């Protein structure tokens, strides 16, 4: 149904949520690598910062296009108030 | 109370995106012996960090805040 669809979206997005808090910690954790002296890993910390601005901009624009759903729909699924 | 829900998003964007643009401004840069030792720069640096990871873990909880309310909203009003 509709409304499975929306939830479906919305569970998607919590997942992509997660997944920006991992790359958080790796950015971490990296960073005080980097601090030892350990510069293998610099790629790495790009990489991931990178990454989570792409699913910051991702994530975000999925949330606003499911609040202008929620407005759209309401009086036609979803009870005014 | 929609347009609420959009406002509380821009904030959030805002404000991950300003913590992340701090964050990158860190020196990365590898770690007078009175000086060193209170000013503890390279310490200081991680501590820096992990306050803007903090931060960062705080905002993309209200981005998830923001999402479970749209969840509710399909869950409690949709028509029967």
């Amino acid at each position: 149904g509709y409304i499975q669809e929306r939830l479906k979206s919305l569970n998607d997005i919590e997942t992509q949520l997660c997944s920006m808090l991992q790359e958080a910690s790796q950015v971490t954790f990296i960073f005080g690598e980097l601090k030892r002296g350990n510069e293998s890993v610099k790629p790495q910390f790009e990489n991931h910062v990178k990454q989570f601005y792409e699913r910051l901009d991702k994530s975000t624009t999925q949330l606003r296009k499911e609040i202008q759903l929620l407005d759209e729909n309401v009086g036609t699924r979803l009870l005014p108030i | 109370s929609n347009q609420a829900l959009y406002e509380k998003l821009e904030q959030t964007r805002t404000i991950l995106s300003v913590k992340l643009a701090e964050l990158i401004n860190i020196t990365t840069i590898a770690d007078f012996a009175q000086e060193n030792s209170e000013l503890a720069v390279a310490t200081t640096s991680v501590m820096m960090v992990n306050n803007q990871t903090m931060q960062l873990i705080k905002n993309v909880q209200d981005l998830l805040i923001l999402t479970r309310s749209i969840k509710e909203k399909w869950l409690l009003n949709q028509i029967p």
